[PDB]
DNA sequence: GCACAGGTAAATGGTTTGTGTCTGCTTATCGGTAGAGT
RNA sequence: ACAGAUCGUGUCCAUCGAGAGGU
DNA sequence: ACTCTACCGATAAGCAGACATACCTCTCGATCCTGTGC
């Protein structure tokens, strides 16, 4: 390191428990130094000096230019710092040095920031787009990986067969640019990567950058099953906690009920009804999956329900469901109501619940969610 | 199924200090000063060939007696030994229990001590030295004639025991195994 | 309680009407109030539009 | 709308009623209302996923032809009133159909 | 780390605890677990769970986790239900 | 060589079995589970001693279903073939590859390349064995064999044996 | 309810994670009932977790970014 | 004094629309904003620059920067927040998840 | 291409060209068609002054 | 007879009404003492 | 020795931009 | 005593970075070729 524990300022800086703050302090204290010392006076008796043990060579002023680092060597030489020498220097860093700098000797070494073996994502990460008519449209990641492979092969052949240093430099620059665009297509001060279509290529950073990303668009927010949405309307004859569910929605949405001695007859009657009338069932689940369809098999009636099975019955009356309006600002925008089947294709609610919902009947749209387990049903009813 | 939590950077130790060795270097699970369920800092228990057979036999008869009392409350030499543990195993453990037969047969065939007093005094005799209980179990189980056999049998006893004391307790064990 | 507090603070923000002007008393100082004032308070702006001081 | 678009030279789609014998991965909608030419005559009530235009494309085991029919919309139904057949600029077949419904 | 004489938590039973206990009992009853009370002809697992909670016949233990990591165990029958 | 360790086991019990007999249900579950096990870490489990104060802790209920997870504490006799350990057994099988040993419940193999060239496969004798000089070895005879190492940590557990050592064979 | 909506009513995936590496690169063969981790030749500690498919895709993308999101089933504290 | 002034300013902000907000919410907000020794703005340069988990932090602002920072360092995410459990698809330790439910043998044999 | 996609320019560099110049005619109602045929748009992209009704 | 494979195009010069509000990096600029005399 | 026409279940047409909308 | 010039701190002022409520509905286009081959 440029500075060690001998310096009082360095000793004071090497006391912050936080890694980021300690690294920032070390960088601020060491960026001023531009030459190895090798002879640091001791804290006590400043007249006598102590051999630090360094090299004594001067340090350059590293400057970032595009994807390359340049160094103004002045005692001015302007030599571009190669990646190989930087990696070699990083490999020579002692464990304590980057431990104090913030890096961990087990999980993230400083020398591991240099790419020497790039893994490729599996086909699930970059699937094949079927697209209308039989054409094998491929993801941009596959094209970028193929480009990187081609650049690597070209560089290897150019190095093996013998070529001037300019060809090696341009090949390695092209490979570095392609790798960087594969990992980040929004590099500042650099031209974007364009394919044959002329549009900017899609990078994984661009894949997860905003509210359409993997985290803000597929992790904390996602599409769900067993949900419905239709125009709401008023009904003074309904109760305060009651929602008018259309017959079609009730026949579509289903709730899985485990067959029990207390409801065996009811479940058998619902199964015999079939997925045509509202008080019916759509699916019968036996042991170890093996779903049974009640609308294609038609084998209903001659099927005996054994204990432990599951029956996907239609949404019946007094079923607790979640009723939501967007935007959901406060917790009152989410409420649990009781299902009441109505003979019209609209949502009916009491007039007194419109104020917490902040909704009217001029064309509003509201969503309905049903639970799929006893845990969720009970907690929705009681909370 | 484990009894020790992660420690000393077990996630990415990246040392790979082999798997086992004759000169100590025991496995991590079988390490000195084990952790008891309620206590702590308890050393590893090592059982000789004779001690283990007595332990399993006593556990089996205890389980059989417990089962018999529950049912009631609800309502030679080597040849003779084989019948005894056969009739003990045929009803106590139950199930397939195929593996248990071979272990018990090997214990009975290779048993060194058959007297309760002798095996009990074995620990009292061996407690004089501070040797690791594994090697004392090895010398108690394996036969010997003098110091050369004990030294050649295992490589974990290099200059760890004085020859005079070694030959002394080797002859002690020799007579304690020849008296029965 | 944190989510409840956040919702209870943000709901009146959406429910408020225009808050760009009309915040003047005896002297038309155009004191900032409402949504812009709340935004500059949350962002902790070092240069507010209408700094003020009261002396007793 | 549908078109008899051509791939290469010999890979040209055709308008005909598909059959189970030589069509693979075909839709499960009803094909009874279709005619020999592959179009529904005007005045026939349609509903659900019923196929209105029957088009098949050559694959290149048999099953040399694969269907490309466009079914009616799931939430739409009615009676077909006008069916228009013509040719595009290059010389292929152009087919347009219309569905009429009353919304009380 | 399970003190008994130094239990500083409230003896009352929270709404979240009540909802969780009722849901767990209802789910167990639905999946054919033994019932320790008579049903009076009832056939809905949730109401059976409420009936069991009424007379404190639910064999469950609440483990309240302190922020540091310690915890204390409260029985359902010993928790006062007032809400 | 025999050790006793305070092992731990995790089991899941269906709530349909949540009766007064849960303790004995878990007891028999453990009893048939750890008996005859061939775990690659602990080794061979032979007997489960100390059938008292098992101390079955409270069973945490998984949020997904009504099942409860139990962490039972128990001690049992273990058996692991430590590498480099001298053991004594009996010969069971003897092919042209070598003669096997019956140390405990294992099938330790003394491959032909381990013991010296003195031992020869003489098929003339009625029991196929390796009759040679320096004492007589046959099927079901006393033999002391060392362990070179542990292989096949998964599924069955066994090792490889050798006789090329002073004061190791014959006996 | 939040967990049910995020998992049961949406993507739900089961993966095997090595107990040493902490990554999901575990070779699982359910037919022969055996598992292996070629990274650290581990065969006697394999755990299965239930995570959404989006989380698995994000972790795989992060691994493609030379970033290791190691997942562990135990709490690391004290020693 | 700064916290009190901030609370007074917020109360004056919510004063003209006629809406009334309980003191607890605004007090909690100003205490969070002044937990450290200075003002903590509600932005990417304020409460973001904290010691909380990277997964829960990176779900609001730009993500790949903090992910790269986490990769460069070796910080441990305790996964005790809500965002981490939502990402991992597990029951967050909030509300009904703040406790654990266990079954006892003594009470089980007590009833029957 | 310009009259179909609505991007006023050549096939390439369409990202830097204006969009929405050409739109499909709205024929839901005669009044709607008349309104669509007499529509003007100022490309601006936060600012309240340009949106205000000037004197 | 028709297909087959690399990114050889523009050099340029060039663009656009009216986006603020912090954030960090990199200079330029301003005082203030220390190696000592006649 | 033995040594098959398809059958039977079959999965969808996607992505990127642009415009018009309505609470 | 302050000249001949060095690092300390304390600002000004230009250079870029991040991002803008939520819900869904519908239609409409585009996803390559020209110099080069015998
Ligand atoms: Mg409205
Ligand atoms: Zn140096
Ligand atoms: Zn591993």
């Amino acid at each position: 390191l440029l500075l060690d524990e001998h310096n009082e300022l360095m000793r004071q800086a090497l006391a912050i428990k936080d890694s980021k703050k300690r690294f920032a302090a070390i960088w601020t204290l060491c960026k001023t130094k531009m030459v190895c010392e090798t002879d640091v006076p001791s804290e006590d008796d400043p007249t006598q000096l102590v051999s630090r043990g360094g090299c004594g060579n001067t340090q350059p002023t590293i400057r970032k230019d595009g994807l390359k680092l340049v160094g103004s060597w002045k005692k001015p030489e302007l030599r571009v710092l190669s990646t190989e020498e930087i990696l070699n220097i990083f490999k020579h860093i002692s464990v304590k040095d980057f431990t104090s700098l913030g890096f961990n000797e087990v999980f993230s070494r400083p020398e591991w920031m240099i790419l020497t073996c790039l893994p490729v994502p599996p086909p699930p990460v970059r699937p094949s787009i079927s697209f209308n008519e039989s054409q094998r449209g491929e993801d941009d990641l596959t094209f970028k990986l193929a480009d990187i492979l081609k650049a690597n092969i070209s560089l290897e052949t150019l190095e093996h067969n013998g070529a001037p240093h300019h060809a090696i430099e341009e090949a390695e620059s092209l490979l570095q640019f392609h790798v960087a665009t594969y990992m980040d297509n929004d590099i500042a001060g650099q031209p974007q990567a364009l394919q044959k279509s002329g549009r900017p290529v899609k990078s994984i950073r661009a894949r997860l950058k905003g509210k359409e990303g993997r985290i803000r668009g597929n992790l904390m927010g996602k599409r769900v099953d067993f949900s419905a949405r239709t125009v709401i309307s008023g009904d003074p004859n309904l109760e305060l906690d009651q929602v008018g569910v259309p017959k079609s929605i009730a026949k579509t949405l289903t709730y899985p009920e485990v067959v029990t001695p207390y409801n065996i007859d009811r479940l058998t009657q619902l199964v015999r009804n079939g997925p045509n009338e509202h008080p019916g069932a759509k699916y019968v689940i036996r042991d170890s999956g093996d779903r049974i369809d009640l609308r294609y098999s038609k084998r209903a009636g001659d099927i005996q329900l054994q204990y432990g099975w599951k029956v996907e019955r239609h949404i019946m009356d007094n079923d607790p469901v979640l009723f939501n309006r967007q935007p959901s600002l406060h917790k009152m925008s989410m409420m649990a109501h009781r299902v009441k089947v109505i003979p019209y294709s609209t949502f009916r609610l009491n007039l007194s619940v419109t104020s917490p919902y902040n909704a009217d009947f001029d064309g509003d749209e509201m969503n309905l969610h049903v639970p799929q387990s006893e845990e969720t049903r009970a907690e929705l009813s009681q909370l | 199924s484990t009894s020790t939590f992660q420690t000393r950077r077990r996630r990415l130790k990246k040392v790979e200090e082999e798997e086992n060795a004759a000169t100590l270097q025991l496995g991590q699970e079988f390490q000195l000063k084990q952790i008891n369920h309620q206590g702590e800092e308890e050393e590893l228990i090592a059982l000789n060939l004779s001690e283990a057979r007595l332990v399993i036999k006593e556990a089996l008869v205890e389980r059989r007696r417990a089962f018999k009392r529950s049912q009631k409350k609800h309502k030679e030499t080597r040849e003779k030994e084989l019948e005894s543990i056969d009739v003990l195993l045929e009803q106590t453990t139950g199930g397939n229990n195929k593996d248990l037969k071979n272990t018990m047969q090997y214990l009975t065939n290779f048993s060194r001590f058959r007297d309760q007093e002798t095996v009990g005094a074995v620990i009292q005799l061996l407690k004089s030295t501070g040797l690791h209980p594994f090697e004392v179990a090895q010398l108690g189980s394996l036969a010997c004639d003098t110091a050369d056999e004990a030294k050649t049998l295992i490589p974990s006893l290099n200059n760890k025991i004085s020859d005079d004391e070694l030959e002394r307790i080797l002859k002690e064990l020799s007579n304690l195994e020849t008296l029965y | 309680v944190g989510v409840l507090a956040a919702q209870s603070i943000g709901e009146p923000a959406t429910q408020m009407t225009l808050n760009t002007f009309h915040f003047a008393g005896v002297a038309s100082k155009k004191v900032t109030s409402g949504v812009p004032r709340l935004k500059e308070i949350l962002n902790v702006a070092k240069n507010m539009k209408t700094p003020s001081l009261t002396v007793y | 709308m549908d078109q008899e678009k051509k791939y290469g030279m010999s890979i040209t789609e055709t308008f005909e009623k598909p059959q189970r014998t030589n069509t693979l991965r075909m839709k499960h909608g009803t094909y009874d209302k279709l005619d020999d030419d592959g179009l529904i005559a005007p005045g026939v009530r349609v509903s659900g996923e019923d196929v209105i235009i029957g088009k098949t494309t050559p694959i290149s085991a048999y099953h040399s032809k694969r269907d490309a029919s466009t079914p009616l919309r799931s939430t739409e139904n009615g009676i077909v009133d006008q069916v228009l057949v013509t040719t595009n600029q290059d010389g292929l077949k152009f087919v347009k159909v219309r569905v009429r419904t009353t919304k009380i | 780390a399970i003190p008994k004489d130094q239990r500083a938590t409230t003896p009352y039973m929270t709404k979240y605890e009540r909802a969780r206990i009722l849901g767990t009992r209802a789910l167990q009853i639905s999946m054919n677990a033994p019932v320790f009370v008579d049903l009076e002809g009832e056939t809905d697992p949730l109401r059976i769970a409420m009936k069991e909670l009424a007379e404190k016949k639910i064999p469950l233990v609440i483990r309240r986790y302190l922020p540091d990591g310690s915890f204390e165990d409260w029985s359902v029958e010993e928790l006062i239900v007032d809400l | 060589m025999f050790f006793i360790k305070d092992l731990s086991l995790n089991i899941t019990l269906h709530p349909s079995f949540f009766g007064p007999r849960m303790k004995q249900y878990l007891k028999t579950k453990l009893l048939e589970e750890v008996e005859g096990s061939c775990t690659g870490k602990f080794g061979y489990i032979l007997c489960v001693l100390d059938y008292d104060n098992i101390d079955i802790q409270r069973g945490r209920i998984l949020p997904t279903d009504g099942s409860a997870e139990f962490n039972v504490k128990y001690r049992a006799v273990v058996f692991k073939p430590f590498k480099g350990e001298v053991v004594d057994g009996t010969v069971v099988s003897c092919s042209q590859h070598g003669f096997e040993v019956q140390v405990g419940p294992m099938k330790v193999f003394v491959t032909k390349h381990l013991m010296p060239q003195d031992l020869t496969f003489n098929a003339g004798s009625n029991p196929p064995s390796y009759q040679s000089s320096e004492d007589v070895i046959t099927i079901k005879s006393r033999i002391r064999v060392k362990i070179e190492g542990c292989i096949s940590q998964v599924s069955s557990i066994h090792a490889i044996g050798s006789i090329k050592e002073d004061y190791l064979g014959a006996i | 309810f939040l967990k049910e909506r995020l998992m049961e009513a949406s993507d739900a995936f089961r993966v095997h994670i090595c107990g040493i590496c902490g990554l999901m690169t575990v070779i699982a063969k359910l037919n022969h009932n055996q598992f292996e981790c070629k990274g650290c030749d581990n065969k006697i500690d394999i755990y299965q977790i239930h995570i959404p498919y989006a989380a698995k895709l994000l972790f795989q993308e992060l691994m493609a970014m030379n970033i290791t999101p190691r997942l562990y089933t135990d709490r690391s504290r004290d020693f | 004094a700064g916290r009190a002034a901030l609370y007074k300013e917020v109360y004056n902000v919510i004063a003209s629309d006629g809406s009334y907000v309980n003191y607890r919410h605004m007090a909690l907000l100003v205490d969070v904003m002044t937990t450290q020794g200075g003002l903590t703005s509600v932005t990417r340069h304020g409460f973001n620059r904290s010691n909380t988990g990277a997964l829960m932090r990176c779900s609001f602002e730009e993500t790949v920067e903090i992910l790269f920072e986490a990769g460069a360092s070796a910080e441990l995410d305790d996964c005790r927040g809500v965002s981490e459990n939502v990402i991992l698809g597990q029951m967050a330790p909030i509300g009904t998840g703040a406790f654990d439910v266990m079954i006892d043998e003594e009470s089980l044999v007590k009833y029957m | 291409y310009a009259l179909a996609t609505g991007n006023w320019g050549e096939q390439k560099k369409a990202m830097s060209s204006r969009a929405g110049v050409s739109q499909v005619l709205n024929r839901y109602t005669y009044s709607s068609t008349l309104s669509h045929l007499r529509r003007t748009n100022t490309p601006i992209g936060k600012l309240a002054k340009p949106r205000q009704l000037h004197n």
